């Protein structure tokens, strides 16, 4: 069965089915709530190369949707457009009513390919994708959304930025996956694991400033070195 | 079903006073009221409407006031030409819910 | 805006009887009307009212003995069945008044007749 | 009591919620856009609340989706309704001894 | 929270949350009612250009719709299709489930074309749009409905023949709106907000029996006079 | 009490409901069309219960309007249901003395 | 009691239900396709239990006909929680007489 | 109101609204659960030609759908594909989250052509058409669905190898209809209203092994004699 | 927006069903209008809303079409059928009075 | 129902893929067979139900379409494949026999 949580003396107890407790006290459903609290709260990895790893294609397995109505603000948010190499799209549409998550800081905005196997992209942990109060099991495409797990409680008897960031990837949902940061629709930087997105943005200023944009047809790919960490070479 | 009173039964002042008449309803019906005069062989006629509004043509010297239960209309500098009576209509509900909706009357001297 | 009755006249009780009321100024189809009589040195007694949309709609105290129609294009008719010795009045005819707001609700009785008188 | 399993623990929790309560702030043609209907708060304070919410909602998972797994609904919004009744069916259920050890009544 | 009515002693009272009336009674959910009530039984206008000022024009606030188990027999009921000056439709469609107000006495069918700003058109005064047994706060295309109000109520313990009347208007939902009563497909009245509905019906009879009707190829409009009120000019 | 706020009040509700309670009209291939399932009812008497009934609708809708705004029901068909849980509720949430003021226990 | 009055009756009853209760089988991406999530189950042994369920099941239709026509909703799921609210409506609704027989709380 | 069962020491019983049963005993919602019991289990006709003349079409009535928790395996299923003789669709498309009957020992597949007056297709018993846990009144198109019907009640406290048989229909739901069950693409059989799944299989392989095909490009339609009931005629 | 015809010479014996499409460049919401010129005649509305049909009008000729593809049909074509035919997007006088009309096509009989 | 072919001796070299194109007035469900003719002989049936390859035909012929837009390709054109060529939309005989065919394309190797 489905844990409740009971909040007495500012202490946090597990709801006890077969002994009945008579201190606990219930007087209306304003008390009855339910709480989405993000996984980056529990230290784990959120860069995009590490983050894409813990989804995954299927095919067979209805979605499901269940409300929440309480978030918590959340730093890092995605974004996907995914398409297969002929040029049909993998991830659904989103269904009526469905919206991105109102409170994030960072934007991840990734768009590419991948052999888009199965139907659906499900979690291969087991958590959901919180999106604005709807809580679902599947990925959505262009919708805003961001990991993490819904919680039930019965309460006691009582500025914003946005900033996006866009990403390519290529050989998506593969274990062979190359991630490109994008300054411009000219400009790239390869993607490591290690960098924040600050130093993202700083990345940015310094190919602005210091003149390193693509000024041919092509395509320009800057590698930063590992050790000095601001020269950027190629 | 709305019953209203009229209070004084016959109000005698001498000429040029202002003599003061109370209407009261069971219920509460905000401003919904009507005046009217009727001299001897004659029809009655409108004073006010919505227990504020002059009628048109009526001297202002007729006034009406109040709201919600009490409602009283004032007649200032009385002339011999406004002896007669006058009663108060309740138009709170529609015009096909039909009743006694008129006053007894008061006799102004 | 003008109305005025006729049809008054004296006849033994239980003699059927007719009054008619016609209109000026103002269409019958815009408008109301309601049949009040009044007791010689009496108070005013509202007896029924005839609408725009073609019904009509009575009191409780004269649910059958009076009835109300409407004859011609701009004309009304009371029709007294048995009357009485009680029904000895000056009766009345007025339109009612809306001044804004929806209609099938009023304001006051503006227009009133002359009044015909009825004798038993 | 529960204790947090999870490699680490944030202990400040930074909320938003729909939930308010002006003139005619509530009518939907004067109302608020779809963003801005939403407040904010801060429990900064806590004595192992946050910590064990964060441990709970990691708990509760599994038996959300066995559930959500049984059902048909796309959409499921019944779910609070259910743990009511529950507690209410569990509360009295019939037969409630006045000095049983099953019904909350307190003989005075 | 949303007031209950408790109905006692044949007297309407407001159910009281923090004081427990113990002679209130609830045996079975039978009891338990929701009605809606029209918006006429308060006195207020309900001709068409009084009755469409009350509407207005927003974008950026998804409807939303509530069920009610009974309502009120309606004498006006109105039912819009307004298109863009392009030629795009401003209304949207009426979803599955959505139908018409089962009892109307006089349908005022409104045709004609407007700037359409916004998405949706929103009540002014924050009523409801009643609908069949399913209060909306949007107006559909197409789709009969009654401007109302929701009740809900404890109980106690214990023929229909329509009319539909045909308009047109020009600069729908500004301040500057002329409507027209369509008597043919050639021939118009210009429209006051002091016409009834049955003084429409006889302006209509009145124009066939007396040979007012067009017979060019171009369109005739009349305009009844103030005084006579029974000499339609032009 | 209520007191009827409204500028008129109508004094007859002539209302239509769905609900009715023979032979083969309840199978749906033989019932009626969707326009023949209404009845109609007319309370012609009242004491003051029409006039302060609207006045209660007008009251209800800020709160309604309110509540649908922070849902996110495309269609919300429970309102009945938690009003009535809420009823239970408060009659009885928890402990329960016998004589106090809170509960609907009486001695005899 | 029921009696069967159909004109056969079937005594034995090959059900099948969704509900069940490892690893990582409740995750919906390890989890067991949409054919897979159902068990079975004889109930052989019965003591009239089967031929009174299937007279009850052709009673209960014209009942359960009714109430669909009546509501409006596309998918109904909330019959049973109707259920519960009415008979804890029932059981209490208001006043409690201890020694009444409209009561369930036993003296002793 | 809707009926409820409760067992009692092996004993079901109806309970009684105005009678208040103190040995009822409801600790959880688990006890409560809904149950659809096929119509196969009455002694009620199940082969194509009886089992098709309880549907019928109708036009007005919008279709209900109803869930269970709980059902029964099922000796004979039906999945119906019908056209307009123009070529257009009778039976509406099945809605998101419809699926068929998951268990099902004969799925008799029928496709043809009809009338298909009104819309819909309504039992004409009033009993329900049972698809994956969803008790409908109306067929939709190329669905698995079992004739059934549901019960609630109150319970105690305390392989699978499918095979499809084709059919073919003409004038589907008029009195005079013609059904041929189908062994080949080029060879059918004359179907009448005694025969088994079994002996449909056995007259199949029969079929099969004496070489009775049909070797041009037209249609060989087969005709089993009544007494012998071995040797086909034609 | 561009409007492209059929943009030929079309020649049929009398008493064929002649068809003529007008293709739009975007969705235009049914707002076309059908026009036969005679030479040395000014032009004559023949369809409008582009299924509507002009007063006085015979019922021969018939307009279908939705979305951005729009078709005129002539049954059995006489000899006084032989004119210029155009295909005209319209606005509503309300908002803008824009208009566009077809490059013209010409039937032979 | 008018069924409006490609109406064009079309000519492609052997080898090559030919196509035609055989509009409609309405949508038909996908109710169309396609024949050749060569001159003399009897028309031959193609394809049924506007997909379904019709036996004794070999696979170069293929058939597609929904709607009322339909198109039959003969992949590797051949001297033999020289006829004219026709759609024809049929009816069920359960209820009606109507069969409306084509205008016939010429095709030249
Ligand atoms: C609630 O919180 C608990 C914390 O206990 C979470 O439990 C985690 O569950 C995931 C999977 O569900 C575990 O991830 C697994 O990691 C294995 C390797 O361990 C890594 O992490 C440990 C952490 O100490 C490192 O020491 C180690 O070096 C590894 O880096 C993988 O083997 C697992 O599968 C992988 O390999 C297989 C086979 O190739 C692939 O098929 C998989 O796709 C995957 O690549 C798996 O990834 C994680 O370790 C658990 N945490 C802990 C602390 O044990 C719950 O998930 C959480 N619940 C929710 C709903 O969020
Ligand atoms: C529940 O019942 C109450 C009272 O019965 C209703 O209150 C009404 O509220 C509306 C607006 O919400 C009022 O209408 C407004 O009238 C203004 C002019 O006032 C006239 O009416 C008053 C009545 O007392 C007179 O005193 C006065 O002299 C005028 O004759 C208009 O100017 C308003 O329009 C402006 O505001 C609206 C909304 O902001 C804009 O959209 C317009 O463009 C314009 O700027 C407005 O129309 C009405 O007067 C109130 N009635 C009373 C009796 O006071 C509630 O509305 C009702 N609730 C529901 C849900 O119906
Ligand atoms: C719960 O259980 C009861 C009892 O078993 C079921 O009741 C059955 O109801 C159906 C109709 O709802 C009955 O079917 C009817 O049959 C009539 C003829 O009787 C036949 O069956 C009897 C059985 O003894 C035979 O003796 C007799 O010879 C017949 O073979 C028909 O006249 C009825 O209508 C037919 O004719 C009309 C007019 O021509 C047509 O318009 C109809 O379409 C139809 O063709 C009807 O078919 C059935 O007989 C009842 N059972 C019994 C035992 O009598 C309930 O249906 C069941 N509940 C559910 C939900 O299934
Ligand atoms: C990357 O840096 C460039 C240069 O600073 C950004 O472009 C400027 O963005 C600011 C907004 O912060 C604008 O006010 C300027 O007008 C922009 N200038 C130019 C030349 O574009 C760019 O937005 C940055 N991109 C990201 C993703 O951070
Ligand atoms: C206006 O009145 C005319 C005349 O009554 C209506 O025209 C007739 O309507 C009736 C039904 O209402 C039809 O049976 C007749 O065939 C109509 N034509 C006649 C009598 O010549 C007209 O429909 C009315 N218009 C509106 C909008 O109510
Ligand atoms: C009828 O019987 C024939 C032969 O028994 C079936 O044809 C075989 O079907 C099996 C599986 O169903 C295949 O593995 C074989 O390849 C088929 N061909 C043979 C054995 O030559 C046929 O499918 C049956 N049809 C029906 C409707 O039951
Ligand atoms: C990815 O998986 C494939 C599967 O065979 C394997 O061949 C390949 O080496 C893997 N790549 C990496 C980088 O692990
Ligand atoms: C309508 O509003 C516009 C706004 O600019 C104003 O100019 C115009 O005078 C208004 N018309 C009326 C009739 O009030
Ligand atoms: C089917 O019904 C029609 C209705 O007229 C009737 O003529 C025909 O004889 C019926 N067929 C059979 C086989 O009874």
């Amino acid at each position: 069965s489905i844990p409740l949580g009971v909040i007495h003396n500012s202490t946090l107890q597990v709801s006890d089915v077969d002994k009945l407790v008579c201190r606990d006290k219930l007087s209306s459903t304003n008390q009855l709530r339910s709480v989405g609290l993000n996984l980056e709260g529990n230290g784990v990895a959120t860069d995009v190369p590490s983050a894409t790893k813990r989804w995954g294609f299927r095919s067979g397995v209805p979605p499901k949707v269940v409300n929440y109505e309480a978030g918590e603000w959340a730093e890092n948010c995605y974004n996907l457009e995914i398409k297969k190499p002929d040029g049909s799209e993998c991830l659904p549409a989103a269904p009526d009513g469905i919206r991105g998550f109102p409170r994030c800081r960072y934007v991840h905005k990734v768009s590419g390919t991948g052999p888009c196997a199965g139907d659906f992209a499900f979690h291969k942990e087991g958590a959901f994708f919180l999106y604005d109060r709807l809580a679902s099991t599947v990925i959505y495409r262009g919708t805003t959304f961001a990991e993490g797990v819904v919680a039930f409680l019965i309460l006691p008897q009582a500025g914003y930025y946005s900033t996006t960031i866009r990403y390519q990837a290529t050989g998506f949902g593969t274990n062979e996956t190359e991630y490109l940061f994008e300054v411009d629709n000219l400009t790239y930087v390869q993607l490591e694991s290690r960098f924040t997105p600050q130093f993202l943005l700083q990345l940015n200023e310094t190919i602005y400033t210091s003149g390193k944009r693509s000024n041919t047809t092509g395509k320009l790919i800057w590698k930063v070195n590992p050790e000095i960490d601001t020269t950027i070479g190629e | 079903d709305v019953v209203m009173t009229q209070t004084p039964a016959s109000v005698s002042e001498p000429v040029g006073g202002t003599v003061t008449i109370k209407c009261q309803a069971s219920q509460s019906i905000g401003s919904n009221l009507a005046w009217y005069q009727q001299k001897p062989g004659q029809p009655p006629k409108l004073l006010i409407y919505a227990a504020s509004t002059l009628a048109s043509g009526v001297p202002s010297r007729f006034k009406g006031s109040g709201s919600g239960t009490e409602f009283t209309l004032t007649i200032s500098d009385l002339e011999c030409a406004d002896a007669a009576t006058y009663y108060c209509q309740c138009t709170y509900y529609d015009s096909s819910y039909v009743y006694n909706n008129f006053g007894g009357g008061t006799e102004v001297v | 805006q003008s109305v005025e009755e006729s049809g008054g006249r004296l006849v033994t009780p239980g003699t059927p009887l007719t009054l008619t009321c016609i209109v000026s100024g103002f269409s019958l189809s815009n408008y109301y009307m309601s049949w009040v009589r009044q007791v010689p040195g009496k108070g005013l007694e509202w007896i029924g009212v005839i609408g725009w949309s073609g019904t009509s709609s009575y009191a409780s105290w004269a649910k059958g003995r009076f009835t109300i129609s409407k004859t011609a294009s701009t004309t009304v008719d009371l029709k007294i069945t048995s009357p009485t010795t009680e029904d000895t009045a000056t009766y009345f005819c007025a339109r009612v008044l809306y001044i804004g707001g929806g209609f099938n609700y009023y304001d006051a009785f503006d227009p009133w007749g002359p009044g015909t008188l009825v004798t038993v | 009591a529960i204790v947090n399993a999870q490699p680490k623990c944030n202990p400040n929790l930074h909320y938003w919620t729909t939930q308010d309560e002006i003139g005619l702030a509530w009518i939907p043609y004067f109302g608020p856009a779809a963003e801005g209907i939403y407040t904010e708060g801060l429990m900064h304070n806590q004595d192992g609340l946050i910590c064990g919410l964060r441990q709970l909602a990691n708990e509760t998972t599994q038996a959300l989706q066995l559930f959500l797994r049984a059902t048909t609904e796309l959409r499921t919004f019944s779910i609070l309704n259910r743990k009511a009744i529950d507690f209410l069916l569990q509360r009295w259920g019939g037969t409630c001894h006045i000095l049983g050890p099953d019904c909350c009544i307190e003989p005075h």
